[PDB]
């Protein structure tokens, strides 16, 4: 009954369990391509990406 | 400073950082493969035959 859900990490893997400031993140990404989600990105936004940090929409990225 | 709409701008500058790629672009540096299990030296045969 348990076979496929009961499943086990393997040895090498481990959980992200370090928590850590990102407000210096957006303002480095904005410093490369990234545009911010005010500004135009200067280009079409279907030639674009959309950013994301953690669940945070930063802007858009020339392709 | 009555502030009147200016012209349409011509075009676009847009200073960002470059990355430095004088590091990568080399030849890659893999993890050495470790060695296949080699027999050891100096076996003999410690067991004999009783009588």
């Amino acid at each position: 009954e348990p076979c496929g859900l009961m499943n086990h990490l393997t040895a090498v893997c481990e959980v992200v369990t370090q928590f850590v400031y990102t407000a210096s993140i957006p303002a480095l990404l904005c410093n490369l391509g990234v545009t911010p989600i005010d500004g135009a990105p200067h280009r079409s936004y279907s030639e674009c990406y959309p950013v994301l940090l953690d669940g945070v929409m930063v802007g858009w990225v020339d392709k | 400073g009555g502030l009147t709409c200016a012209s349409a701008p011509q075009g676009t500058l847009r200073i960002l950082e470059g990355p430095q790629q004088s590091l990568s672009g080399s030849p890659l540096q893999p993890i050495p493969a470790s060695p296949p299990p080699q027999i050891p030296p100096g076996l003999r045969p410690r067991f004999c035959a009783f009588g």
